[PDB]
């Protein structure tokens, strides 16, 4: 529990980088993952229609 | 106690290293969506010109 | 996602149909220009071989948010690997530690009977020495 | 031990020409065996393509303070609830697709034959007032 | 562990150092006696090779048996990524019917 | 067939050609990976070392049948784990109680020995003295 607690208290506190930083990268890879999904299927189906 | 002591291990691993994958990977995002964006553009261009051309 | 010969982000990803590798066009055009091979496993390959990006799925899947399968499979296999490497250095220093026990025990009980033959000797030799 | 078809420890991992990934033997060999294409990518590709490596794939992240509970717990329920609500999300959109398609096809003949009916009365009108005037 | 034929069996674990693999005396005998092989991959080995037990007293290290974690995770792998994939070419059929 | 610096279920066992024992792909990959050696012998070693041995297993389960329940295979094998932790730790006490007897065995051995010329020489010289006081 102490020490337990103590190490991931401490990790988890040393961790906020990576979760920013991984936050940042999963943010904006979702929004270009879906924006380049949606911009592909409606750009196919423009082309397509056209 | 087992499991204490390998997470106390992995954290000892991860605190003793760092990470900088949090920016390589937001740079490799970064590319992604540019790229994607390159593309949207080039399919803008393409429907520009058709529509251009059935205006003519 | 980054290629291997240039190390950088390649801008048209291509792969030979070889091997399973990242090869920029510029990377695998100079490289399989100079020699036909592959970037990965050295298997014969062109530089009209490689297959440039199709323009079909470039979404792919979300990255793996939250937790992750490979990294629950490595994970668990790397944690027992790492633990069941220590449970063999415990088994080795266990047995070198159990031999030198039992040799230890041995040794323990034939200086324990010289020792015991010593003081019955010893007691023998002053109770007959001092019996006069 | 990262792949997109896999996300696993594959036995014999196989990669298409178009989206290299380590696939299983069974899931590239009998989808591409009866139809030829790429499984992640849907990209075309061939059996006879298919890349050979031994242990060669890109890797994935992970956040820290990885243990047994998140793992097999957080990571089976949120595999499994992504999968069944990817597989039911498509479910639904295959149906309302199918049906929102079938309006639309209703519409494309019905309105067919009103603009074919419509330009036959244009046309109609339209020869009746070219040869009113003689 | 515990499986059908394939050399496993928990009695005298022989493995040699070529291709590492958890075999029997008696099936690396009579297999590595008549063809020197591996069972699947075809190896080059010798009955010299063969040990028993792990690193030391008789019998056999029994490992636990087989409970094919990774292996479901290969069929669910395989099967989940497969109706993603059908699924992904009948979301491009109904774009192509939205289209 | 346990493995020693895996014991789990091996699906593709590796070992390297130095010493005889029953390695891992992954104690090889990330071990070798690291710094490249051979785990059981700590001899040099590459890349070719760790093998995909041959027919990996053929798991009956794995169609799991409806069973759909990783936490009894992932759980089973995470407490086995655990169990090879406290095994290795209580194979450190019993190894350290062992050297502890071992010491204590050798330097009573020592000192019996010591104490036993010390003792010799003791009686040599009480008997000198105490035969040469008459004299």
């Amino acid at each position: 529990m102490t020490t337990e607690a103590k190490r991931a208290a401490k990790m988890e506190k040393k961790m906020k980088i990576l979760l920013g930083g991984y936050q940042s990268r999963a943010m904006g890879l979702m929004k270009q993952l879906n924006d380049l999904w949606d911009q592909i299927e409606q750009a196919h189906l423009e082309l397509r229609t056209f | 106690l087992e499991h204490q002591a390998v997470r106390i291990e992995n954290l000892e691993l991860m605190s003793q290293h760092g990470c900088n994958a949090w920016k390589v990977y937001n740079e490799n995002l970064v590319h992604m969506i540019e790229h994607a964006q390159k593309e949207l553009q080039k399919l803008r261009k393409h429907i520009q010109d058709l529509n251009w051309q059935r205006k003519n | 996602l980054i290629c291997s010969i240039s190390n950088e982000v390649p801008e048209h990803p291509c792969v030979s149909p070889v091997s399973n590798h990242v090869y920029e066009r510029r990377l695998i055009e100079k490289y399989i220009a100079e020699n036909g091979t592959d970037p990965i496993n050295n298997q014969p390959l062109s530089e009209e071989q490689l297959i440039d990006i199709k323009v079909a799925h470039p979404i792919r899947p979300k990255p793996p948010s939250a937790t992750s399968i490979p990294a629950i499979l490595k994970a668990l296999q790397d944690e027992w690997d790492a633990v069941m490497l220590h449970s063999f250095t415990l088994r080795q220093q266990l047995q070198t530690t159990r031999q030198e026990l039992s040799h230890a025990l041995y040794q323990h009980d034939a200086a324990c009977r010289v020792i015991a033959r010593l003081t019955k000797e010893v007691t023998a030799a002053r109770e007959a020495l001092a019996t006069l």
